[PDB]
């Protein structure tokens, strides 16, 4: 169908709409988590900031842990896709769930 | 003959909670007795008729 | 908060596992049980007729 | 006869049945391959925490599942057709023996010169000798010459039976009012065993047949000694 | 207030309950029969007494397990429960008949059993050939009572095969095609019309056989001109599609708990189910001599049955690969259920596969009426029809009920079966490699090991019966109400909740053609 | 799925109970039966 | 005249496994032939391959069966 | 010789074939026997589920031709969204019979 | 109407588990029981 | 309120009195084969009479007086009833299907042909035939009888249904006359069985045909049926139809081709 | 085929009518006079007591068990032969 | 956090790695502190406390990840039971042997087998691979 | 320290099935391989090296003097 850059794009539009609304912001997500890939960080990055819009913090968080998820035995993928959204992760105050202690069983 | 179907519509639509089995009258419940009657009893004799059939009988 | 199986799943475990090798290898060694085993290398044929 | 923790087929003591276990060996090996392959995919499918959950597109690999069965199942029937139509072809027998079942033996009619007809009935466990075989063991056995064609010609004077000699690939019912034929080749002698094969009451379990394979001209003389 | 609810029932989930717990009490009698079937030969020498009492119990082992349990339980109970649900409809179309369907079992099953309380029993086989079954092999009323017995079962499934169809056909919301049907509801719908067109011939040739033993008929008796192959064609014309009517509900419940199990919204490959299943519905009425390969008939007969009974793997394999191309990529929940579609999806392909064996007429010239056939119909019914109700059940009893199961003890049950039915049936196939017969009471000393060990499979089985019933009381005398249930947009029989009220759907769904 | 605690919760002694009577329920008829095949073949 | 005769031959009318018919037809053709030349003046010598083939064939107790029919004047088929 | 004295349904169909044959002169569908059309389904033209109670089941066919079906209560209130497509939908409760 | 609900849309009382243990033990425990019975009954006649 | 057209059944008793006088009937024809007595069969004869009286009487109750028989109500009871006559097909199928086999192989015992050595066929262009005129007639007749009721026609309709019916009851008069009139019998080996049995379930269904027929000659001299609403009367038809086509089927392969 | 016929315009009760009493009912009247013409019995044939006919496997279960259901003295013989 | 069976038709919770985002917050009502809490969450999430942002993620959701996928013992109760059934099992048969079967027959008897044996050696049963190709007639003895 | 590498994050489930469905296929043809070897040909071998220098004359002799048949002394 489509390049894989093609894909990206539309997903990092549909987040970054600046009124999405909640029920946008989780049709998304739980839509996204169907495909087999681990979302690229810049529609993380869209995600994240689309929380941000939407005064959700916990949904913020939800999001990392299912990026990690997704990456299931590529123990690789999710570090580096918190290294490159470390800037937006400050800019935002949000905190990974290990830092929150949610990796925890 | 004449048509009297709008008279066995307002018998049967009256709002008398029975089952529509029972809803003619009388008469049906003396034919449902029957009917169940001959039934279990006919049943129940079946039943007789197995345990004399089921040992021999010289 | 451990659950039923974090407190018994070792002993269910290692008694179920000792029980029924146990069991099984009695039934099939000390009851006289005749499984018929291949004759080959077993028996020594002899004379019949 | 089978013999104790057999797993497959009995030896085979005709051409026929040695082509049948080739051709087992052949459906064997697909048979163990395709199991083995739905186990092993089973196990793929249910080892990865990996996901995918959208609709996912059939119509390219309902190509593959429906060609390539469609080409082993092919692979299969080439080599069973042709032995079945090996079976059927004409042979010339050299001797026609009849054998009639009844509850709860069979009888035997070789009637191609002389009259000669016997019964053959189960020993009973507590009349073996020492060293036969319980319930495969008979009075009067079918004695035939080895190495020759032979046309038996089944049937039955009362219920349905089926006459049947494992190692000889045969198997035909005995069907009251009806004359089924199949061919008999030994290639070696011996005692051949076989076991009623249709259900037929009391003692369907305890009405064996066995085959005993001679030269010629023991059989011979064995047929005339017993008019 | 109770003999109207459950003696004059005009509902189709009370219907459902009722098939459903004759169903169970059928299973506990046939298990028995297969324990009484493995106690005789799970010693060489003679148990119980001579082929006669012997195959009764045979007989009546095949007759309980097909009729009284397998398709009670997938038709009656299941189809009933869940088919209205599944297409939004208030109930089924004849909501009256379905009822006399239901009520027509226990006579059936009194019928059977006084078959083998008077004379000496029906020790015929389940196919009932003559002239074993006719009137001086099998003298008095024990053969008679057998055919009023199917003749009774047959009015039963046909009356419900009339419901069926017409319910799936005429009440779906007028938006939903055949094709946005789920395929349980499919697979019922395919199963009805092999009922329909299959029963009727099994009840001209046992009523043939029914006027040979009483009104001097002579349809199978060469007395008269008559023949007892003509018998088994009517038998078989009717015996190869009740082995896919016993299937197919099965698949179609298996294709809902591996999607379910997978978290997965849909079945891969719906269109490829629905062909796989007609087709196999339509092919399983043109192969039915190859249960015949040994009676006498011409070599292209042979042949034109060998070639067409191998096809019907074609079909089938789709949808063997759909169910694993539904499992790939899922969010696999290991509950009990799941672990019992899983091994269905395994067995049943076994048992497939030894099918395809038998299906070449000149390898079963050796195989037939041995312990190979027991071992395939085996692995499909033992470890392929049972193994998807026992999926079906313990996915659905939280519906039915309300309450939810011990997921522990389920697993528990399903290892148990698990090893039982293994050690039961594989050792068959040596049996009948080997050359052991059908229907015998006892066997030449050559084969007594895996006799033996196939007897103590069956015991284990037998503990896993037992363990079931202690599970199912559990439940109900712990009482764990069910709260969520996921997955609700593509399983519409949850969405009344657990249980549903008495109506359900008395307002439609609404669901529009855009 | 999720489910609410017990109403009337079974304890490993009522469940030891339970499964104690169900199997017996199946055993001891049977055993019966099986016990005295030989006094009934011979009668 | 083409004796050493060993059993009787295939039929190509009688091809399959099937081979009820095979016994019936040589049984009327003996008895037909028989009946024949019994009444013109002949030699039932000439009915003999039909006789031996019939006997190879038939199960005795077809034969008899047949033969008791024939006797009694219930036999069905056509002589 | 074409004579009378068949009644006709006008005449003498009773009880809901009455209601119906009724409803359908007036081209209204109170027992649901026709699939409604839907509208363009966006939140300012939301299709419109009539229903006698507060909820109502809808099953939506997302695309045409789809055979998966997605399920769901529609209740009283603010348009809800069907979970796989988003199509909108709003519930019409009335009086007595649709 | 009827009952509805967990536990009231059957034919049999789950109301205690124990009268519940007797009715499932009577009714599982009949089925399997029969067989053996009707064998015993074949064997008792001749 | 229920708010689609379908109908929810009151209660009833009937489908277990059906099915018992199924157990009755069974175990009657069982005791009158076995154990020389007619009783269980005369008790479960008469309580399938009576279910079936009340349950259809029911169901009349339940469309011409409470109205729950709405266009899909009416849907579904022709699909029910077009599959119930597919069933019926079928189970007359078994019966062609072991008279050919048996005519077109004929054993020894047989004499080796067909008809029969010792059977004497009925002639098929005398009371064959006429019952065959009769059966085809009556399709015509029923056909009249269901255009009259569509045009609203009462009279005409009574009349062509009266016709109908009469030449259903002659049929079957003179089908028993020429059972009684055959030199054979059911007992005269597979030409008997197959001939009485075939003929026989053909004559039964007849006999049940021409039953319904007559319900529905009361049903219209009681006004039931209007000219657009009468399932009743179109299943009957149907019915009727398919035991005159099994007729022709019967005609031409047991009575012609095996004379 | 059109068979030889050829109204409709349009089939309905007055055709159906037509057919009923123009075709069909002397249809019925011409084969009545066939059979009523033919009828008159024909002498029955020799008894030869064929084993393929006359079976008697179980006594019936009615009369004295050896007479079928619509058992006809003239034309239907016993086991043993013509009744007297 | 009470969901009650009255709810089933209302959009509910769950705890699924495949449905990171379900239908409604873990928990809908809110304390005094809490509803002061969602308000600070309108603000910088920097200046939310690690205990403040915890508490934020367990109003929304109920289990994490790592919670809701953990591992457990449960198999070792399964395999563990299901042995001691199938060891229950071998009491039953060992119930049956004594109680239930009787003696087998005496061709099992050490002796039979023996010249049953030979005698099926002279016959050569099997003797291309299974039974006598096993023998060396030889040797006189069973091949090694 | 110094940053990750970018794996690759697309299509992982699809990977993995490519692959092990390719080495499915390898085993396949190797088991297929060796049950030529270790059963269909040893079986044709052991079955033309029992009939290349087989004397049935010798065989029933050997029979006969062992005393197994009815119709040979
Ligand atoms: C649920 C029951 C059930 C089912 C579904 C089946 C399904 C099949 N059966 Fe079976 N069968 C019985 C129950 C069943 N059978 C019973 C009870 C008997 C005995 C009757 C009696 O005598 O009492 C019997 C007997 C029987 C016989 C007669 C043997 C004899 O008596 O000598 C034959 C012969 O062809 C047969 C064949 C098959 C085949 C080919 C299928 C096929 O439908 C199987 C198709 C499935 C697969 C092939 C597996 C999945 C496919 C793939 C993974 C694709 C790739 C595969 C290939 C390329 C081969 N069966
Ligand atoms: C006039 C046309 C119609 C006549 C009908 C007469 C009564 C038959 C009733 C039902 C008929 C249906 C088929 C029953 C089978 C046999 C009856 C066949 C038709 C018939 O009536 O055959 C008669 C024999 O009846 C006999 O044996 C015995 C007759 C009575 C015993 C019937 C036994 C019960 C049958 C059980 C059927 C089971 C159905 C199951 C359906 C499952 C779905 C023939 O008389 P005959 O003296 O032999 O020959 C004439 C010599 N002059
Ligand atoms: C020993 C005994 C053996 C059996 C003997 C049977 C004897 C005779 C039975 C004859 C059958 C009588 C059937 C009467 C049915 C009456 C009810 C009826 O006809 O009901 C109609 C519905 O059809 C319906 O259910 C249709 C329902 C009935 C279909 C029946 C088809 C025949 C089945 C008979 C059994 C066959 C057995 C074959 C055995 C081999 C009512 O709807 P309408 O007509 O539209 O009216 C409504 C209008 O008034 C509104 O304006
Ligand atoms: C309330 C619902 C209905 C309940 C029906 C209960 C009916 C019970 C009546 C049974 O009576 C028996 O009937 C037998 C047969 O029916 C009789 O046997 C007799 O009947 C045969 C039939 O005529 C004779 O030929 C025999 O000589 C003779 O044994 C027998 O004397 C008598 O005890
Ligand atoms: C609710 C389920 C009930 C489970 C209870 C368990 C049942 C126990 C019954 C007694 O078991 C017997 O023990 C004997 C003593 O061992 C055995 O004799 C055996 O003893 C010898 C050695 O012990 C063997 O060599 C003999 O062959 C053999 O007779 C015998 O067969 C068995
Ligand atoms: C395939 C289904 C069955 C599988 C295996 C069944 C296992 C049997 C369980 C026990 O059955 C009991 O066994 C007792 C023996 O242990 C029997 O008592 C019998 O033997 C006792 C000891 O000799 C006597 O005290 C009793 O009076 C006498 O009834 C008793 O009747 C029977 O109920
Ligand atoms: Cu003879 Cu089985
Ligand atoms: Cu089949
Ligand atoms: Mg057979
Ligand atoms: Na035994
Ligand atoms: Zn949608």
């Amino acid at each position: 169908h489509e390049t894989d850059e093609e894909f990206d794009a539309r997903w990092v539009t549909y987040f970054n709409k600046p009124d999405i609304d909640a029920w946008e912001l989780r049709k998304g997500m739980n839509t996204l988590v169907g495909y087999d890939l681990v979302p690229e960080p810049k529609i993380i990055d869209a995600a994240l900031r689309a929380c941000r819009r939407l005064n959700d913090f916990a949904s913020a968080v939800r999001i990392l842990e299912v990026v990690k998820d997704k990456a299931g035995p590529h123990k690789e993928i999710y570090p580096y896709v918190i290294q490159e959204l470390r800037p937006t992760l400050n800019e935002l105050g949000i905190s990974t769930p290990e830092e929150l202690g949610l990796d925890k069983v | 003959f004449e048509n009297r179907v709008a008279e066995k519509q307002k018998l049967f639509q009256e709002d008398n909670g029975l089952p529509v089995h029972l809803k003619g009258g009388a008469t049906d419940n003396i034919l449902y007795r029957v009917t169940m009657t001959l039934c279990l009893g006919g049943t129940l004799y079946s039943l007789y008729c197995l345990g004399w059939a089921s040992f021999p009988h010289k | 908060a451990p659950d039923f199986h974090d407190k018994y799943g070792n002993a269910v475990l290692a008694s179920g596992a000792t029980f029924c090798v146990a069991v099984w290898v009695y039934m099939a060694t000390q009851i006289g049980i005749e499984w018929n085993p291949s004759p080959v290398g077993r028996v020594t044929p002899k004379e019949w007729r | 006869m089978a013999y104790p923790m057999q797993l497959g087929f009995q030896d085979a003591t005709s051409p026929i049945m040695e082509e049948l276990l080739h051709f087992h060996d052949h459906t064997l090996m697909i048979v163990f391959l395709i199991s083995s392959l739905v186990l092993y995919i089973i196990s793929l499918m249910l080892t990865t925490k990996l996901t995918h959950t959208s609709t996912m597109d059939a119509q390219e690999v309902e190509t593959i599942w429906t060609i390539l069965p469609a080409i082993i199942l092919i692979l299969i029937a080439l080599p069973s057709l042709r032995i079945l139509y090996m079976m059927d072809e004409i042979n010339n027998p050299s001797l026609t023996v009849k054998t009639m079942g009844h509850q709860w033996y069979w009888s035997y009619e070789y009637t191609d010169y002389e009259d000669l007809s016997f019964d053959s009935y189960m020993i009973p466990t507590s009349e073996l000798k020492p060293g036969e075989l319980r319930l495969l063991e008979v009075d009067n056995r079918v004695v035939l010459p080895m190495e020759m064609t032979i046309r038996m010609l089944v049937s039955s004077e009362d219920v349905l039976h089926s006459w049947a000699v494992p190692s000889l690939g045969l198997k035909t019912d005995a069907i009251p009012g009806r004359l089924n034929q199949t061919t008999l080749m030994s290639s070696r002698p011996g005692l051949y065993y076989g076991q009623c094969s249709e259900i037929c009451g009391s003692n369907h379990s305890f009405m064996p047949i066995v085959l005993e394979l001679v030269p010629l001209k023991y059989f011979e003389k064995w047929s005339a000694s017993m008019l | 207030m109770f003999i109207n609810r459950w003696l004059f029932s005009t509902n189709h989930k009370d219907i459902g309950t009722l098939y459903l717990l004759f169903g169970a009490w059928a299973g506990m009698v046939g298990t028995a029969l297969s324990l009484l079937i493995r106690a005789e030969l799970g010693q060489p020498g003679t148990l119980l007494g001579d082929d006669q009492i012997y195959n009764v119990v045979v007989t009546a082992h095949a007759f309980v397990m097909i009729f009284f349990m397998v398709m009670p339980i997938m038709i009656g109970g299941f189809g009933n429960w869940l088919v209205p649900l599944m297409i939004g409809a208030p109930d089924m179309a004849f909501p009256r008949m379905n009822n006399m369907s239901f009520w027509l079992l226990p006579p059936s099953f009194l019928l059977l059993l006084a078959s083998s309380m008077v004379e000496a029993g029906a020790g015929t086989g389940w196919t009932v050939y003559p002239p074993l079954a006719g009137n001086l092999a099998h003298a008095g009323a024990s053969v008679d009572l057998t055919i009023f017995s199917l003749h009774l079962a047959g009015v039963s499934s046909i009356l419900g095969a009339i419901n069926f169809i017409t319910t799936i056909i005429n009440m779906k919301p007028p938006a939903m095609s055949q094709y946005q049907t789920p395929l349980f509801v499919w697979s019922v719908m395919i199963t009805a019309v092999l009922l329909l067109l299959s029963l009727p011939v099994l009840a001209a040739g046992i009523t043939m056989l029914l006027t040979d033993r009483n009104l001097n008929t002579t349809f199978f008796d060469p007395a008269g001109g008559g023949d007892p192959i003509l018998y088994q064609h009517l038998f078989w014309f009717f015996g190869h599609p009740e082995v896919y009517i016993l299937i197919l509900p099965g698949f179609g419940m298996i294709s809902h708990i591996v999607t379910y199990y997978s978290g997965k919204k849909e079945p891969f490959g719906y269109m490829g189910m629905v062909w796989a299943m007609m087709s196999i519905g339509f092919l399983g009425f043109i192969v039915w001599a190859h249960h015949m390969f040994t009676v006498g008939m011409d070599v292209d007969t042979r042949a034109y049955f060998t070639s067409a009974t191998m096809i019907i793997a074609i079909p089938t394999g789709v949808k063997v690969f759909s169910w694993l191309a539904t499992l790939h990529g899922g969010n696999i929940k290991w509950s009990p259920a799941m672990m019992w579609a899983l091994g269905f999806i395994f067995l049943f392909t076994v048992g497939g596969l030894t099918g395809i064996v038998l299906a070449n007429s000149s390898l079963d010239i050796v195989l037939h009426d041995t312990y190979y056939v027991v071992a395939h119909f085996h692995y499909v019914l033992s470890m392929g029809a049972v193994f998807a109700i026992m999926g079906g059940f313990v996915h659905w009893f939280p519906l039915f009920s309300g309450y939810t199961l011990n997921d522990t003890w389920a697993k528990i049950h399903f290892a148990i079966m698990f090893v039982g039915v293994n050690m039961t049936f594989f050792p068959q196939h040596f049996l009948g490699l080997s050359g052991m017969p059908r229907r015998y009471s006892d066997y030449p000393d050559a084969y007594t090991m895996w006799n033996t060990i196939s007897s103590m499979g069956s015991f284990i089985s037998l503990t896993a019966v037992m363990l079931m019933v202690f599970i199912i009381w559990e439940a109900f005398a712990s009482k764990r109400e069910v709260l969520t249930v996921d997955l609700t947009t593509t399983n519409l029989e949850w969405l009344n909740g657990c249980p549903p009220p008495y109506h359900t759907f008395e307002e439609p769904t609404y669901v529009n053609l855009k | 799925i999720t489910a609410k605690p017990a109403k009337t919760p079974t304890s490993p002694k009522e469940q030891a109970i339970g499964l104690s009577v169900t199997f017996l329920s199946f055993l001891l008829p049977a055993g019966w039966v099986l016990y005295h095949l030989d006094n009934y073949k011979k009668s | 005249k083409i004796k050493n005769y060993q059993t009787a031959p295939f039929d190509s009318r009688f091809p399959n496994q099937n081979q009820t018919r095979n016994c019936w037809q040589n049984y009327l053709d003996f008895h037909r032939c028989e009946k024949a030349m019994t009444a013109k003046g002949g030699d039932v010598s000439v009915c003999e391959w039909y006789r031996r083939v019939y006997k190879s064939l038939c199960p005795i107790s077809w034969v008899s069966t047949w033969d008791d029919r024939r006797a009694e004047g219930t036999f069905p088929g056509k002589i | 010789a074409s004579g009378g004295g068949v009644p006709t349904d006008e005449e003498q169909a009773t009880g809901l074939e009455r209601e119906v044959m009724l409803a359908a002169r007036k081209g209204q569908d109170p027992y649901n026997i026709l699939a409604p059309k839907a509208t363009s389904g966006t939140k300012e033209d939301p299709n419109l589920v009539p229903s006698i109670t507060n909820k109502r089941i809808v099953g939506c066919i997302c695309e045409e031709d789809n055979s998966t079906v997605i399920w769901f209560w529609l209740h009283k209130g603010e348009a809800q969204r069907c979970p796989s497509c988003g199509t909108h939908y709003k519930l019409v409760p009335h009086q007595l019979a649709h | 109407h009827y009952e509805e609900g967990p536990g009231k849309n059957i034919p049999f009382s789950v109301e205690n588990k124990w009268r519940l243990l007797a009715m499932m033990t009577l009714f599982f425990g009949s089925g399997f029981a029969a067989p053996f019975f009707i064998v015993r009954h074949q064997l008792l006649k001749k | 309120h229920q708010t689609h057209a379908y109908h929810m059944v009151n209660p009833s008793p009937w489908p277990l009195t059906g099915a018992l006088s199924a157990l009755l009937m069974t175990s009657g024809l069982t005791m009158w084969f076995h154990f020389n007595s007619m009783t269980l069969l005369m008790i479960g004869l008469t309580t399938n009479m009576l279910t079936m009286y009340q349950w259809w009487r029911d169901v009349i109750r339940e469309s011409t007086f409470q109205g729950h028989h709405t266009p899909a109500v009416q849907k579904g009871l022709r699909y029910g009833m077009i599959l119930f006559i597919i069933s019926e097909v079928l189970f007359f199928t078994g019966f062609f299907w072991a008279f050919y086999h048996s005519s077109l192989a004929p054993t020894p015992e047989l004499g080796g042909c067909w008809p029969p050595t010792g059977i004497h066929p009925l002639n098929p262009l005398e009371v064959p035939l006429l019952n065959t005129s009769v059966l085809l007639a009556s399709g015509v007749s029923i056909t009249w009888a269901h255009h009259s009721l569509m045009e609203g026609d009462r009279k005409h309709m009574l009349q062509a249904l009266f016709i109908t019916i009469t030449l259903g009851v002659y049929f079957t008069l003179l089908q028993a006359s020429e059972y009684y009139e055959a030199p054979f019998t059911i007992s005269d080996g597979v030409y008997g069985s197959t001939f009485f049995v075939a003929t026989g379930f053909h004559g039964l269904h007849v006999i049940i045909g021409s039953t319904f027929l007559i319900v529905c000659f009361f049903r219209q001299l009681k006004f039931h049926f209007t000219s657009n609403h009468h399932f009743g009367f179109e299943a009957a038809a149907w019915y009727w139809h398919f035991v005159d086509v099994v007729w022709l089927f019967l005609y031409v392969s047991i009575y012609w081709w095996g004379s | 085929a059109s068979a030889a016929k050829g109204d409709h315009g349009g089939t309905g009760a007055r055709t159906w009518r037509f057919l009923t009493f123009g075709l069909a009912l002397p249809s019925v009247a011409l084969c009545t006079l066939n059979s009523w013409l033919h009828s008159g019995h024909r002498e029955r044939p020799a008894f030869i007591p064929y084993h393929h006919l006359r079976i008697r496997t179980k006594p019936f279960s009615w009369g004295d068990g050896n007479h079928t259901f619509f058992h006809n003295p003239r034309v239907n013989p016993l086991p043993t032969g013509y009744e007297k | 956090s009470v969901v009650k069976s009255e709810d089933y038709a209302l959009p509910s919770y769950v705890d699924r790695r495949d449905y990171p985002l379900p239908d409604v917050a873990h928990v809908k009502n809110l304390s005094a502190s809490q509803k002061a809490l969602k308000e600070k969450e309108k603000a910088s999430w920097s200046s939310l406390s690690i205990d403040e942002k915890v508490e934020l993620y367990r109003l929304k959701f109920k289990e994490s990840f790592a919670e809701m996928n953990r591992s457990t013992n449960e198999w070792k109760t399964v395999v563990g039971a299901a042995m001691f059934f199938i060891g229950f099992t071998a009491l039953l048969l060992i119930w049956e042997k004594h109680y239930v079967y009787g003696p087998i027959p005496h061709t099992f008897e050490e002796e039979w087998v023996a010249k049953q044996t030979k005698r099926m050696l002279d016959m050569k049963v099997a003797p291309i691979q299974g039974f006598s190709a096993k023998w060396d007639y030889d040797k006189n003895e069973w091949k090694k | 320290s110094t940053a990750l590498a970018k794996p690759q994050m697309r299509g992982l489930l699809a990977r993995r099935l490519r692959f092990h469905i390719v080495g499915a296929f390898m085993v396949s043809l190797g088991f297929a391989t060796f049950y030529k070897f270790a059963v269909a040909e040893k079986r044709k071998k052991a079955y033309a090296d029992f009939y290349r220098n087989y004397d049935s004359m010798k065989d029933f002799e050997e029979m006969r003097k062992a005393g197994i048949f009815q119709s040979a002394k």
